[PDB]
């Protein structure tokens, strides 16, 4: 019976992800071996800090990760689900049904669920890309995550999405929306209020010199140099050394005369800004000051691939060469101080619009400052999921999508004859595990409001066409309530695309496991 | 050995609490029975935690407190042995967390007394007699809730209005104003006429059985008439001339209603036809003994006494108003209202057939006893949870009038009676933590104005209803409980908790 | 949480003990088993019945088996060894169709079906022979077989012409039936196997001792 | 919870060896005893004797089996596994979803209603009084019995013996007698030795083996008057019977007086002859010997509804055997004369329960709609049962079973001679409605006695 054990295993990481879907989530602290401790409330990216023993439990990782890449949202929709239809499933293979015929039902209930999701569309997203209009899309995800933020960071992450997107309709060949369009930044000091949105990317360092921030000009030139500041030498070896004193003022002055006729001739061009990637000298800085040039130094390659989509500049090979061409042109650049600190940031005005932009977190709790910078990533996909692929069409969430489909599926159970009927039917009631972890969680009764869901989506009205509120969603409550409450005055709904993405990956992944009835391992 | 510390303090919560959870589910009337299972094997099967408490084995010097506790509920009030024990073990656990508060035993056990005095005091304020009889009806509920188990219970709204005003006026002074209700009364009598619902209620006395030849009158003496009384037979004795002189004795005596228990002869029924005396055969034993007291008669045993035969005119003959005989349907009854003092009545149950009516009879009975219990005690208090309730925000403010390390005690009292209605709602599958908690919030607005002697929408009184799942007042509702049971059951727990905590050590030989 | 328990391995495995048992022994070819209670009695028999009689099993599907045999000796008197071979080896044999997942009830309603169709094959494969006193000459070869089985057949010739003339000599001819009570068996130590006669009348355990008494008297009158 | 879960397992480790002595196929079973002797036997109500067990509910359930062994003849099995597959079913809504005991509880009475009312429109109406409808409803308890080749006259023993305990009475006045019917005390027999079993008849009265205590009397009395008396001798009636002896010197007192004495009378028998006396209207005073011992007959022309059965056979032997038969064959006669119906055998009335339970606890909307679910399933246990001891696929033969009941009708059952799903009605498979009211109805009440305790106490 060790198919029986392999989901007892399963169970013991269930109720692991029981705890970290809905409003009472809450992160897991893990100390890595290295000494450094990884805080996040998403459960995907614990996957990746736990250490797995059984590898059946690893097919439901890999099957995480498949969630992650492509929507990036509904990540515990897929565990949680999968693992529930794992004890469904074991009363029966108890029953003496066989796991063939247990599979062969789901494929048939899997393709009489999809037909039925086009039905349940009620809403259509215009893709207008409103600040109001993102307001619907964002809210839920936001949800069952951090409470008490989503009122304040529905506002910081709209705001930044319509900032990247240029303005089009109905055109969807050319995609626009990327996953490095928004970057997630952290300061010690303020609030979620006094938090603000940047059109550009945000450097949180020093500009190490003794200009502070260029002036209002339009259409400052930005230089990014991989070379180092530095008098030219030849590339194999050139290791300056003195030989005797008479050599020693030669070199100094030779560095002082060629590295000066270097920058005036940048500084003729226009080019204000000079971005240096390797490290720069001490006599580099002191012409810099003079000419009136921001020095700025990203070492780092992935934040100058960013930088290059928005100015237009492109990385020179050499030193000396501002070939106009390749310079980039920013509308405004100032060195402000947010959050008790100066630093100098980069943003636009109207033209050079910008393709990525950057959010900048205020607040005095540092355990929650790290627990918004993973939930503001987990937004950033939704945005998407706006695109062909079903992106306008949403389903309510809420617990309302997942009890609506038990009198759908139980419909079409009696319509098919044969053995199928027992898969069917268990394949319905593996979703009642969505509404009861949202009712366990919340302290509400299971002998209370699970009965009032039942009889919110069935009831009896005198005549064909359905009425009344077919909205009623699982309500977490927290304060007081009668019964449930309906969803459409919250707002809260589901996407197509992530919804019909999240029910085969999580099909395909408990088909996985009932179809393997031995497990041959081996000792490292 | 020789054991002494926090040990023993220990032990005895630990020995409490194995037999709280004994009584824990049997709590109610909603609770459940259990199986209590010997060394030889054998088993038994009930419900009442009294029993369970007598059998059960418990070898600590302290659990064995308890079972003399739950004999002394028993042979005096007899009810409420489930609900003392729960007290006791939520006050020993309490006082066990004061340890670490460095609290002295006999502080506890002083603010234990001086807060029991004062708390009777406090429910002698809310003690009520019996109210709401005019405008609403607090009775009807009780012999409701009780036939909700028979066939009765369908039709029970209109036959408690019967039985409530029959009772209400069978009280009597009784031995010097005593107002004791009997235990037996009002005869239940059964017909086949009509339905169910056509029972009337008559005022008065009712015998089942015929006049025999109808040449008789059925209405006579409408003025006054005399019920005479005789277990001695008018018929031929197994001759002739005895039975006539014992009949001479009757007509000459000026009574109209003769009761024979072996019945009368036709040729002493000859001199009642011109007389217009009533006679009857064949009379119930049992059915004239209760007469006697409810006409003012007296039994005949013979009419040989001494040397002399005659009925004792005037002596033996009881004052009336009038004897009608109504036609009935099947059986027909006899009419006997306005006696010298009877303050009884009878109730006649007609219905479709006596095999429904021989298990209404019988459930009246014993929905009787249910409404002669309550009302044998005049002073009598709501329960259900009312007098855990409302004394228990009453301490909390009162707990401030003493002090002096005594508050902590007077705190931890009062928070030990909210485990009564706790425990109670667990057998009714109803969330204990939010009927509880509810509780508090609706008596503690209705005691802020209550001193003020003014009031808008306040009350008080607020029970818990576990059949219906709401919070409703049980006055109302028909749960009520006698002030020596509730006083008792509170004053003796008490009593068996202080020694519990007096033993510092225990020594085993 | 709980499915069945498939149950079985018990019954069949402990009556293939009893058979290998009982395999050697059956036939005219079989061999002579010899049991020991430790008191001193000292047995040896080749029927089974006897031998079951004399050996407590505490598997209990061996005790049907010995109860099985009751039924056989007073009525059959012989084969109760050929009937416990017979029970053990159809359990050997249906036990491969039990492990295939056959249901043990087509197993035994099959056997119903088989027995009863057995009977009708049997009544054809019988051969009726008639009752006169004649086959003497053809009951030879039949006493034999119940003698050649339980002897080494040195004593076959000597015991079949006391077997057959046992029978023969107090059963007049006629449907009738035979009497095995009023053939008495004693015994008498210190000779050989090999002697053993027939004796037509009734032998006497105390016999006179004195040397006058005359050793043969013909044709005498008892009294 | 662990108590709930030893309170379950103690029912449900009884029923699951139970399991293959329900049905005609029913496997046989094994028992060690500590002696070399062993039980061979399938019958239920045997092996359950002698198990031993521990745990206190699942003695509470040997004491149920025994109470169902005194209504009914069979069906003894059925009730046990019933109870115990309902514990099983509902083990994961006690323990797992953490539903009150009483809400269960509370459930089973409301689907024990329910149950009820399906299996009344189930039943079909047949003819109580026709008596050759009678002799093959009890035939089903004759065959395959000893007394196969006496059938023909077991036939007609068995439905007199029924026809003379019951009394045909109903009216809106007295209520509903229910017409009274006891096989312990009323229908007891009285075995005598020889005679023929097709001479045997039913008589209505007491009959005792004592004659005539005067050598000159007469033997037959017109009006004959019995009268009962306690204390031995030692308005003139014309019979005299003394409980106890009657010694010499009371014969020839009692001779003048024109009755006859009557010594030597059970006090058993004494409560039966108020039945047909109270001795006026006493029909047939007949002494005549019947197998060469001296009789009397008490009998009259009235029906008390009480007896002893006069019953004769070729011997003893022959009685012991019909005495249990005919006790067990009037169990499934006196079924019929509770109720004008007939239920279908071999499962069909057990899936009739499930199917119609399911529909009409989707239409409730309550916290008792969860488990109706479970009783549903345990419903469709017992058919399944049959099926696994039938060598049939169990998952196969009930999905298809459970759809036909949604097409066709509700008679349609499993067959244990095939094995495969077949009509009951056309094939005379026939089961009474009251060992199925008497199933459904002492097993939802034995296990909710079951889940009321949750604590075992120790003590005396």
């Amino acid at each position: 019976g060790q198919i029986i054990k392999s989901i007892a295993a399963i169970r013991e990481l269930h109720q692991m992800c029981l705890t970290s879907m809905g409003p009472c989530g809450r992160n897991k602290i893990i100390v890595n071996h290295l000494g450094k401790i990884i805080i996040t409330n998403d459960a995907a990216t614990m996957l990746r800090e736990l250490d797995i023993v059984h590898p059946a439990v690893k097919v439901l990782v890999m099957a995480t990760e498949q969630q992650k890449i492509d929507m990036g949202d509904g990540t515990n929709l897929v565990m949680i689900l999968a693992g529930e239809l794992l004890n469904v499933s074991e009363k029966l293979i108890s029953m003496g049904l066989s796991a063939v015929e247990i599979i062969q039902g789901y494929n048939m209930a899997r393709k009489f669920t999809l037909k039925e999701l086009d039905e349940m569309v009620v809403g259509e997203i215009t893709d207008k890309n409103d600040k109001n209009e993102l307001l619907k899309m964002i809210k839920p995800v936001i949800s069952s995550k951090k409470y008490g933020s989503e009122d304040i960071l529905s506002e910081l992450v709209s705001e930044a999405v319509s900032h990247v997107l240029p303005v089009a309709q109905q055109a969807g060949e050319i995609p626009y929306f990327n996953v490095d369009s928004i970057r997630v930044v952290k300061i010690m000091g303020g609030s979620l209020s006094n938090s603000t949105v940047i059109k550009g990317m945000v450097f949180n360092r020093e500009p190490e010199g003794h200009v502070k921030s260029l002036s209002e000009d339009k259409k400052h030139k930005v230089a990014v140099f991989t070379c180092p500041l530095d008098i030219a030498n030849t590339e194999t070896k050139g290791t300056v050394l003195l030989h005797n004193a008479q050599e020693m003022l030669d070199f100094s002055k030779g560095e002082e005369k060629q590295i000066d006729a270097m920058m005036k001739e940048i500084a003729d061009m226009g080019v204000e800004c000079i971005v240096a990637g390797a490290g720069v000298g001490e006599l580099a800085l002191h012409y810099l000051n003079r000419y009136g040039i921001l020095v700025l130094k990203v070492p780092s390659k992935f934040e100058l691939r960013r930088l290059c989509r928005v100015c237009g500049a492109t990385p020179l090979p050499r030193l000396g060469a501002p070939t106009p061409e390749e310079l980039g042109l920013v509308e405004t650049v100032k060195t402000m101080e947010i959050g008790g600190d100066r630093v100098t940031v980069f943003k636009q005005e109207q033209g050079e619009i910008s393709r990525t932009s950057t959010i900048i977190l205020r607040g005095a709790t540092q355990n929650n400052l790290d627990d918004i910078e993973r939930a503001i990533d987990d937004g950033v996909a939704a945005v998407k999921g706006l695109m062909k692929p079903s992106g306008g069409k949403l389903l309510p969430g809420a617990g309302a999508t997942e009890i609506e489909l038990i009198s759908r599926i139980t419909k079409y159970g009696e319509r098919t004859p044969g053995l199928l009927q027992l898969a069917i039917k268990q394949f319905a009631v593996a979703f009642e595990v969505v509404p009861r972890t949202l009712a366990e969680t919340a302290g509400l009764d299971v002998n209370e409001v699970l009965p009032n869901l039942y009889a919110a989506h069935n009831v009896t009205e005198p005549g064909a066409v359905k009425t009344d509120h077919l909205y009623k969603g699982v309500d977490i409550d927290g304060e007081s309530d009668e019964g449930v409450k309906d969803i459409r005055e919250e707002n809260i709904y589901d996407m197509l695309a992530t919804k019909k993405f999240a029910i085969n990956v999580a099909t395909e992944a408990a088909t996985t496991v009932l179809s393997i009835d031995q497990i041959i391992m081996a000792k490292k | 050995e020789k054991i002494s510390g926090d040990d023993i303090r220990n032990q005895n919560v630990l020995a409490t609490m194995a037999v709280a959870n004994v009584v824990k589910s049997s709590l109610g009337p909603v609770g459940l029975d259990k199986m209590l299972v010997d060394d030889i094997g054998d088993f038994t099967v009930t419900n009442d935690g009294a029993t369970i408490l007598s059998l059960l084995d418990v070898q600590h010097p302290a659990g064995k407190i308890l079972v003399e506790l739950a004999q002394q509920q028993d042979r005096e009030i007899g009810d409420g042995t489930t609900s003392v024990v729960i007290i006791a073990s939520e006050l020993l656990k309490r006082a066990n967390e004061l340890v670490k508060n460095k609290i002295h035993p006999t502080t506890i056990i002083t603010g234990f007394r001086v807060a029991l005095r004062e708390a009777i005091r406090f429910i002698n304020e809310v003690l009520s007699t019996s109210v709401d009889t005019l405008g609403k009806e607090t009775l009807i509920n009780i012999a409701k809730t009780s036939m909700s188990s028979k066939i009765i219970g369908a039709d029970s709204d209109f036959f408690s209005n019967m039985v409530v005003d029959a009772l209400l006026a069978v009280k009597t002074q009784n031995s010097k104003g005593e107002i004791k209700y009997p235990v037996k009364a009002v005869n239940v009598l059964k017909a086949h006429g009509k339905s169910a619902t056509e029972s009337l209620l008559v005022p008065g006395y009712a015998l089942n059985c015929t006049v025999a030849s109808q040449a008789m009158p059925k209405r006579i003496a409408g003025g006054n008439v005399k019920i005479a009384c005789l277990d001695l037979n008018l018929q031929k004795a197994r001759e002739a001339g005895i039975v006539l002189e014992r009949v001479k004795k009757i007509i000459d005596a000026g009574a109209q209603v003769v009761l024979t228990t072996k019945g009368i002869d036709d040729l002493c029924l000859k001199e009642f036809v011109e007389a217009k005396i009533m006679g009857v055969r064949r009379c119930k034993k049992e059915d004239l003994r209760r007469i006697a007291r409810a006409t003012g008669a007296t039994l005949v045993s013979s009419m040989s006494n001494l040397e002399g035969e005659e009925t004792f005119e005037s002596s033996y003959l009881g004052l009336c108003d009038e004897v009608v005989q109504a036609k009935f349907s099947d059986d027909e009854c006899i009419l006997i209202k306005g006696t010298s003092k009877h303050s009884s009545s009878s109730i006649i149950l007609r219905g479709a057939n006596d095999y429904s009516l021989d298990e209404m009879e019988r459930s009246l009975h014993d929905s009787l006893s249910v409404v002669k219990r309550t009302l044998e005690s005049g002073n009598v208090v709501p329960g259900g949870g009312c007098v855990e309730a409302a004394l228990n925000i009453y301490l909390d403010n009162f707990a401030t009038t003493v002090g002096s390390r005594e508050q902590l005690a007077i705190a931890e009292f009062a928070a030990a009676l909210l485990i009564i209605p706790k425990t109670l709602a667990v057998n009714a599958a109803k969330d204990s933590s939010e009927l509880v908690a509810k509780l508090r919030s609706y008596h503690a607005a209705s005691q802020m104005a209550k001193p003020e002697d003014v009031k808008r929408r306040s009350y008080r009184n607020y029970g818990l209803d576990l059949i219906r799942g709401k919070i409703v007042d049980e006055i109302h509702a028909g749960v009520l409980e006698p002030t020596i049971s509730k006083v008792k059951s509170l004053k003796s727990a008490l009593e068996a908790c202080v020694a519990i905590l007096r033993i510092d050590t225990m020594i085993t030989v | 949480s709980l499915r069945r328990d498939a149950a079985l391995k018990v019954n069949v495995t402990s009556a293939e003990g009893l058979q290998s048992v009982l395999e050697t022994n059956l036939g005219p070819k079989g061999t002579l088993k010899m049991l020991v209670d430790g008191a001193g009695n000292i047995k040896l028999t080749k029927d089974g019945k006897v031998l079951l009689t004399e050996m407590q099993i505490q598997s209990p599907t061996a005790v049907l088996i010995a109860r099985a045999a009751a039924a056989q000796d007073e009525i059959t008197g012989d084969g109760t060894t050929t009937v416990v071979c017979l029970v053990g080896e159809l359990l050997r044999q249906a036990h491969r169709f039990i492990q295939e997942g056959v249901h043990p009830r087509i197993i035994t309603d099959g056997f119903e079906i088989a027995r009863k169709e057995s009977m009708k094959f049997l009544d054809e494969f019988k051969i009726s022979k008639t009752n006169l006193s004649n086959d003497r000459e053809f009951l030879l070869q039949v006493a034999r077989s119940s003698l050649l089985t339980k002897v080494d057949a040195d004593l076959t010739e000597v015991l079949t012409p006391i077997v057959t003339d046992a029978v023969l000599s107090v059963y007049d001819a006629q449907a009738d039936n035979l009497d095995l009570h009023m053939v008495e068996i004693m015994q008498m130590q210190h000779l050989s196997p090999k002697d053993t006669t027939f004796i037509k009348g009734l032998v006497l355990d105390h016999g006179g001792r004195h040397p006058d008494m005359p050793t043969r008297v013909k044709n005498a009158y008892v009294l | 919870r662990q108590a709930q879960i030893s309170n379950i397992t103690a029912a449900k480790a009884v029923a699951d060896v139970i399991r293959t002595c329900l049905g005609p196929k029913a496997m046989l079973k094994m028992l060690l005893d500590p002696m070399g002797g062993l039980v061979l036997t399938n019958d239920g109500h045997a092996i359950l004797r002698e198990i031993d067990v521990a745990h206190p509910a699942a003695k509470s359930m040997l004491e149920l089996s025994r109470t169902q062994d005194e209504e009914v003849g069979d069906g003894t099995t059925t009730v046990i596994i019933l109870a115990g597959e309902i514990l099983a079913q509902c083990a994961p809504y006690l323990i797992e979803k953490n539903i009150h005991p009483v809400i269960i509880i509370q459930a089973l009475k409301k689907a024990l209603t329910d149950a009820l009312e399906v299996i009344k429109q189930v039943s079909k109406p047949v003819d109580v009084e026709n008596d050759a409808a009678m002799k093959k409803l009890i035939q089903a308890s004759i065959g395959t019995k000893y007394v196969i080749h006496w059938s023909e006259k077991m036939c007609e023993l068995a439905l007199d013996a029924v026809k003379t305990v019951r009394k045909d009475l109903g009216q809106t006045v007295e209520g509903e007698p229910n017409f009274e019917i006891d096989i312990k005390r009323y229908v007891r027999v009285e075995k005598i030795p020889g005679g023929d079993v097709l001479d045997s008849r039913v008589l209505k009265g007491v009959l005792l083996n004592k004659d005539v205590v005067h050598p000159k009397m007469s033997r037959h009395i017109e009006n004959p008057r019995v009268v009962l008396l306690d204390c031995p001798l030692e308005v003139r009636p014309t019979l005299v019977i003394t409980e106890k002896g009657v010694s010499d010197l009371a014969q020839h007192y009692l001779l003048k007086g024109g009755c006859s004495v009557l010594r030597r009378v059970k006090k058993s028998d004494n409560n039966r002859i108020a039945r047909v006396t109270g001795g006026t209207n006493c029909g047939l005073f007949k002494v005549e010997m019947i197998g060469d011992e001296y009789f009397s007959f008490l009998d009259n022309c009235k029906e008390p509804k009480a007896c002893t059965i006069m019953l004769r056979g070729g011997s003893k032997d022959i009685l012991n055997e019909i005495d249990r038969n005919l006790q067990d064959a009037m169990a499934v006669a006196r079924n019929v004369m509770l109720s004008p119906s007939l239920s279908p055998g071999g499962g069909a009335t057990e899936m009739a329960v499930s199917v119609k339970l399911a529909e009409k606890a989707k239409q409730l909307e309550g916290i008792q709609q969860w488990p109706y679910q479970a009783v549903a399933d345990a419903m469709e246990c017992i058919p399944r049962t049959l099926i696994q001891n039938a060598g049939g696929d169990p998952i196969r033969l009930l999905s298809q079973l459970r759809a036909k009941h949604a097409q066709g009708n509700f008679t349609t059952g499993i067959d244990g001679d095939k094995g495969k799903i077949v009509d009951m009605v056309s094939y005379g498979i026939w089961e009474p409605e009251v060992i199925k009211q008497q199933s459904v109805k002492t097993a939802i009440e034995s296990a909710c006695l079951l889940l009321r305790v949750d604590d075992i106490v120790s003590g005396v």
